[PDB]
């Protein structure tokens, strides 16, 4: 019932039959040796993916799948802040109405329509077998039927314990199993007590049941756009990432630029950061949040480059509340949090920590 | 009332500096000045910045993590006045020092204070 | 018989086992209403102070205001604002003066209006809510001045700026009647009234004198705006009432507040704000005790309450602390608040009964002045 | 301690609120401040304006005139408080009023109040 | 046993009796002397506070000093002058925040320079003596700034101007020791030696480690400027003491305030200024009592004294009050002060026998800081 | 000796042959009929006098010779005050200094010198027996001696009770035979909690055993020039009058413009008032103080002449501390002053009230 809908997405996930010309599946992009992300250099590094085509680039950094079934479906609190949703842009209301895009996106899987795709899964006989025995005789004859329960499938297959298994370090020492080091548990009590908490937590206070280092709300952080990556992306140097915006529906201005807090699970082996892929390093991305807070020269240079961090990619709706604390981090904070947030990687991952 | 004395954490009056959640609490509960226990009264700007402590709660045998967060841009409260320091460090362990005015991040720079909440924000260890 | 902490340790408590999140924020106060009540603490002097702002039916502090030097504080009787005059210095008791006016929201206490006296025109005294008040459409602040001599300041609250300073005679207080028009007690026992414009000298009137020079009319006389009624007691509990609702002068009966024994027996008004009066039951409240003639300013432990137009006792309260201000709220069945000084603390009366209902300690070093909103 | 009591003054401590020049002072005693009987301390400005009143003293059976005169430029002292009103009028007869803080003329327009000074000024009549 | 107000009223009786004039005028304060003892009152976190200046041996005030938010108090030994670096707002407790250091002089208390600080950059926290501190020479003041990040100001008393923030590493505290150069305490267990010149970076130069991670160094140790002496205490009363009288940190042999049977039995250190050191006499007093690990900022009823030097218990004091703050006068016979924060009163004791010799109360709302001149 | 002394300056005092011409006596200026003051109208009215010649008038007003007895000898205190001396500059150390110095002034008596003033005491039986007998044989033949005598017996006469009675209805008051009526108690009070007392007291506190309402200081409160009198004293346009700085001595430029306190005894039957007789009325002398404290455009105004007080003949060392006060003195006030100072006439003057 529910396993066997979950197994139809796992066979779904690592088929390239999926894209048009079967070079790529969602795990040659979601690859589940690296955290359910890209291993592969293309134009602009690891910052961008290689679609279907072997050309075409994107101009967002792939994120993991790991924990995003936690996400809750796409809404406006009573605050009026937008909570869940998927993609970086929140563009997709839940894991079900995400599934398609990337099969359908020519700079992605680049199958023309709905019709290709179940024509594809017609193809199958275990495709036939497994969709008719879940969902009813014929319904990968039909286009539309037979892509919605492509889509039911993977989400329901993101959504096992395998994608979200709450085995990490940080996982353990809440179970009382083991301790933090000296050098962790300093991480810790920095991220709990410095800015990082009031976004990269789930509640404003009280405990998480099961905490994924995100509030699912969405910010402008100021991010320089990414020059290489948007070369190689194509949309041109006109192109203005307006983030939340995109989404239909969206018209308030006040959400130019804000782009949906990440899970800060597995961060440690996920580089390069941030939505544009613009950090190769998880240290430049701690030392990022410095430029608001430090009035130090070396504050306001990206230690990758040596240069300037850049201007705002959009210069408004910047969440300088949240940001400008009054506090900079010190190398040994900086050390300490990246101590921390290594704990955040699943059992499976620790490996990967070298 | 013995000063000195190892702190029994209550958890039946949030106005008594015996309360749970204040075990590294200084200044004044906001609870006594038109706040709550993790509200601050109007008028006054809420800090980012935090001292922590891990406070045991005596009813569930849990120990939770307060950040306790200032409310600013006020004169001092005057009202339940309270100065607890289970686990609390020297001025060189900042993160668990309460002599610290931690108004940092208050909107409008707002850097007196009035009073100090009592939130939970997560397990200890 | 549950507490407010408690309520509040048993909620937290509930919240925690249901796994209940909450933002944290800054709260508003709950809308202003009719047992609100406002208690300052000119805290003896000292260069900075504190005003209360409390829930009189529950008892609570729901929100406070800084002030400077032995500021003045008003309420809006209809609840849309509240304001004071105040005083402070740039190098906290020395250096330059700046006076100003401060006008807050009722439910954010945001200030709304920051209004710069020039000058530094104020009157530093010990605080008399009748030596600053608006004018009944509240778009005006009237404050005193003695120095150089005697003088009332006009503020306007709507356009935000200070106007002019009217030039009065000898006389002091400022009980407004009206947007231009406003009544002063004078030196020479009559009372003034001063009715205003933007420029020119103001129509100033005297009443015929009311009183002798030996009598004397003491420094907290009640005043409601909205029954244009002057209660002004005496040294010796003799109340004088002035009918201003006309818009001219009236003189009432005068009645005494203590019987001619009582008086034989060393009973005498003494406190702060010694009277109150409430309007919609046209009572009169004042703080008595025994006591020698020159100790007018000490605490008193009784309140005797009398009906305004017969002058008839209706009760002697026995208030069971040390009482330096009285005041009302004004709805039915009002509160009698009770505030000791010494004690700083609020005491919260049943005004039918006397009886102690609740309390509301740790009100500053030194409260002294009472305000509620006459909103009914 | 009875303070509804009538006043009896005293010649023999100048720091306690009955000592007969006392009589209708309104604040704080400048001898506890680092001032004398008749003089102010240091930092402080002296007023020229008074309010007086006319003091028995016991010593010598005579009453005096005492001008009050505050010391003024700094926040109140909080030693010795003492308010007593012997003979003391209400605002509109200023003279004898106490509640008015008396610093008219302090050097620098110093207008806060600190502590008051009690000098004989003259015999009573 | 006759009081000084009973003093004053016999002087005062015998100059009206004998016709003998005097002008009202201001006071100048005695001449600085050893005995001369700063009490400052925090007062609680208020947005105003006092200093009170007092004769040690008549307990006699004769003095005062306003303050804003938090002030730090510094002393010159010499008794040349006294200093404060101090923070107000526009507005009480609300608007534009201005730090500013004063120069007073120690007579007249007359305010001799006010030195702006740009920028907010005081570190606003329950006062420590050595988070602003004079160079030796006193023509320096520095102040420590922990937001951004842990940095020290310059200020130029000579001059009269604020000159620059030296970036430094994550340390804490000011101890001077030449005019242009002081030591800090790191959080890795270390010092910092800080050299600056007029301008370019701080030459910042490290000791070793001198204390593990779960050893706990108090947030008030003494420092003797003159001696060049560090001496800090832990939560257990172990004590470290530093010689930088050569230029250079050495680290003396550690030494125990308190014997293992007494620990075992939690005697433990305890207060706010809980370590007192006497130059000539190479004396160390600490303020002591049997309390939980955790209620280490509570008041302790005992002080004992030991010599530097060796580490042996010269005595062992029952204070008789509750008391958080201690120091002592650094002349021959010394005083041993003895501040209640709860009593508002500092009481002063013989040194030698621990007795209490007089006391001197109603110091503000929570006095907690002592400061003396070392003249000798 | 202590009743002849006087006797023989009582007839002095009334003696106009002390000057040249012999039409002026020490009563002609300082009449007993006015409080020792000069009733008669010259140039500039009764400003200033007009001496012995019939034309030259001087340039300051005849101040009252009542209670002058009670003022210190010049000194300076250890505050660096000046205090006591006559004349309103203090140029004279005491009575006894001051009496020689109108009888050899060319403005005033005009005696050419000592032995001109010796020649005619000479000739008056009644001296040359009066003198001899205090100051003994052949005193009248030296003209040092006997100027010397002169003043001597003079300042005996001036500190009798009859220039020093203390009957005023304020001394009757201060020893409990009447009572001030509210209007003067007010007056009182008023003095006494105002700036007034700063100047106009004996003492900086306690009671002084016999008061006369001046602290013998030095003070300038800024007064202008009385032009009337400046023009008939013939001094010139350019002339400053220094107050206290013109006393040989004095080098002190902090003293320019400095007069003496005076004694506010009988002040309500001496005018006109300050040292160049300015002011006409005693309610315009305290209206003078508001122009220092009041805000309002009749503070600025000479109630006498309509226009400004006036530029202050010395415009430095003004004693702004006591007279910038801060408070105003309302009509109510003002009014409550006069009837005080009137309390403080000489019962024999109290006749001279009404007028
Ligand atoms: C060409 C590489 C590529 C392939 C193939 C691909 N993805 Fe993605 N994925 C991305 C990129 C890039 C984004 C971010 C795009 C954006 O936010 O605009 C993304 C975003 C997502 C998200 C949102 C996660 C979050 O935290 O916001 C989910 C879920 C997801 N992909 C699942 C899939 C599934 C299921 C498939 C197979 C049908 C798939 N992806 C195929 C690269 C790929
Ligand atoms: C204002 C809310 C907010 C605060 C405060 C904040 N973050 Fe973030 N964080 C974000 C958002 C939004 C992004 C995604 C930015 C983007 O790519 O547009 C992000 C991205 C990151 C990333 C990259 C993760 C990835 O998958 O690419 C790391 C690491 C990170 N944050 C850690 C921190 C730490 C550590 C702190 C405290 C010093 C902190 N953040 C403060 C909201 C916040
Ligand atoms: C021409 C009129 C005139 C005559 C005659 C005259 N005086 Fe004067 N007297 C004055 C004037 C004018 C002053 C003020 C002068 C000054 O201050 O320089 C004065 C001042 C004085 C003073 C000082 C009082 C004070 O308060 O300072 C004394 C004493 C005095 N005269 C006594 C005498 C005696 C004694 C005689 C007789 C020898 C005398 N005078 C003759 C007009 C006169
Ligand atoms: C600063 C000291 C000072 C103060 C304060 C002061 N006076 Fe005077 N007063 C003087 C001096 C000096 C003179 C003489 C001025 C001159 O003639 O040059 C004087 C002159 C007078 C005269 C004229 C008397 C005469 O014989 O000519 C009267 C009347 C008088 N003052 C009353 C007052 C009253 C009333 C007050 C209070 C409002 C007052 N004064 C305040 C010092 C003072
Ligand atoms: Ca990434
Ligand atoms: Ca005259
Ligand atoms: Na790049
Ligand atoms: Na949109
Ligand atoms: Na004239």
């Amino acid at each position: 019932a529910d396993d066997a809908l979950a197994a139809l997405g796992a066979q779904l996930f690592v088929d390239p039959a999926l894209s048009r010309n079967a070079t790529q599946s969602c795990a040659t992009c979601h690859d589940p040796a690296r955290a359910f992300t890209d291993p592969r250099e293309g134009k602009a590094g690891l910052a961008v993916s290689v679609g279907d085509d072997g050309q075409s680039h994107g101009d967002r950094n792939t994120p993991t799948l790991g924990y995003a079934a936690l996400v809750p479906a796409f809404h406006r609190d009573a605050n009026g802040k937008y909570k869940g949703g998927q993609f970086w842009d929140g563009r997709a209301d839940d894991l079900k109405q995400q599934a398609g895009q990337p099969m359908l996106n020519p700079v992605e899987m680049a199958m023309p329509d709905r019709a290709a795709v179940a024509a594809r899964l017609r193809d199958d006989p275990a495709y036939r077998t497994g969709f008719e025995a879940l969902f009813g005789k014929g319904v990968l004859d039909d286009p539309e039927r037979a892509f919605d329960a492509a889509a039911e499938a993977l989400a329901a297959y993101q959504a096992t314990g395998e994608f979200s298994p709450f085995d990490s370090k940080y996982d353990r020492v809440m179970r009382g199993e083991e301790k933090f080091t000296p050098l962790e548990e300093f991480g810790y009590t920095v991220f709990i007590t410095w800015n990082c908490r009031l976004c990269h937590m789930q509640r404003k206070q009280g405990v998480a049941e099961r905490e994924t280092f995100t509030n699912f709300e969405y910010h402008n952080i100021g991010l320089p756009v990414n020059e290489t990556a948007r070369e190689a992306s194509g949309l041109g140097a006109d192109h203005v990432d307006h983030g939340l915006l995109a989404r239909p529906g969206i018209e308030d201005p006040a959400q130019s630029g804000r782009f949906k807090v990440p899970s800060l699970r597995n961060v440690a082996v996920t580089g390069p950061y941030m939505h544009n892929g613009v950090f190769t390093d998880l240290r430049t991305a701690i030392l990022f949040y410095n430029k608001y807070t430090s009035r130090r020269p070396e504050a306001k240079i990206n230690p990758e480059t040596g240069a300037p961090w850049g201007e705002p990619e959009v210069a408004r709706n910047l969440s300088l509340a949240e940001l400008q604390s009054g506090l900079m981090l010190d190398d040994g904070r900086v050390d300490a949090l990246v101590a921390f947030l290594e704990t955040l990687t699943d059992r499976r991952y620790e490996p990967l920590l070298e | 009332t013995d000063p000195r004395a190892k702190w029994v954490p209550q958890d039946n009056d949030i106005q008594a500096c015996d309360y749970w959640r204040h075990c590294s609490i200084d200044g004044n509960i906001c609870d006594c000045s038109g706040g709550s226990l993790t509200n601050c009264p109007p008028g006054t700007k809420l800090a980012t910045a935090s001292w922590v402590a891990s406070c045991y709660n005596p009813t569930d045998g849990q120990s939770y993590l307060i950040a306790y967060r200032d409310c600013c841009g006020y004169n001092v409260s005057g009202r339940c006045p309270c100065l607890n320091t289970e686990g609390e460090l020297p001025v060189y362990r900042p993160e668990f020092a309460n002599d610290i005015i931690w108004c940092f991040g208050a909107e409008d720079d707002a850097m007196t204070y009035h009073c100090t909440i009592s939130p939970i924000v997560g397990k200890a260890s | 018989q549950e507490t407010q902490g408690q309520a509040a340790a048993r909620a937290a408590a509930a919240d925690l086992a249901a796994g209940q999140d909450d933002e944290p924020r800054i709260l508003e106060a709950p809308a202003p209403d009719a047992r609100r009540v406002y208690v300052n603490d000119p805290a003896h002097f000292a260069a900075v102070t504190q005003q209360f702002v409390i829930d009189g039916e529950a008892g609570r502090v729901i929100g406070m205001i800084d002030g400077g030097f032995l500021p003045n504080p008003v309420v809006a009787d209809d609840g849309s604002f509240i304001a004071h005059a105040s005083t402070v210095f740039s190098r906290i008791a020395r250096g330059e003066r700046t006076d100003y006016v401060e006008v807050f929201d009722p439910v954010t206490l945001l200030p709304t209006a920051d209004i710069e006296l020039p000058d530094a025109p104020r009157f530093l005294v010990g605080t008399y809510p009748w030596m600053t008040s608006l004018t009944p459409d509240g778009k005006t602040l009237l404050f005193y001045q003695f120095s150089p001599a005697p003088a009332v300041g006009v503020v306007d609250l709507e356009g935000k700026a200070f106007k002019r300073m009217l030039d009065v005679p000898d006389c002091y207080h400022i009980f407004p009647t009206a947007p231009d028009t406003f009544f002063m007690h004078c030196r020479d026992g009559s009372l003034a009234k001063v009715a205003f414009g933007t420029e020119g000298t103001p129509e100033i009137t005297h009443t015929e004198v009311f009183h002798p020079e030996d009598e004397f009319l003491i420094n907290h006389p009640a005043y409601s705006q909205k029954a244009g009624r002057l209660v002004w007691p005496t040294y010796t509990g003799k109340i004088h009432q002035i009918d201003l609702s006309s818009g001219d002068a009236k003189f009432l009966p005068a009645v005494e507040a203590l019987t001619e024994a009582e008086r034989a027996d060393g009973w005498r008004p003494g406190g702060w704000q010694q009277v109150a009066y409430h309007r919609a039951l046209d009572r009169i409240y004042l703080l008595v005790d025994q006591r020698d003639e020159w100790r007018h300013k000490t605490a008193s432990r009784f309140v005797v309450v009398l009906d305004a137009k017969t002058g008839e006792r209706l009760a002697k309260f026995e208030m069971g602390h040390e009482i330096d201000s009285i005041n009302v709220s004004q709805d039915e069945k009002p509160l009698l608040y009770a505030l000791s000084t010494g004690d700083k603390t609020l005491y919260i009366h049943d005004a039918e009964s006397g009886e102690e209902l609740r309390s509301v300690n740790q009100l500053g070093h030194g409260p002294q002045v009472i305000t509620t909103a006459d909103m009914g």
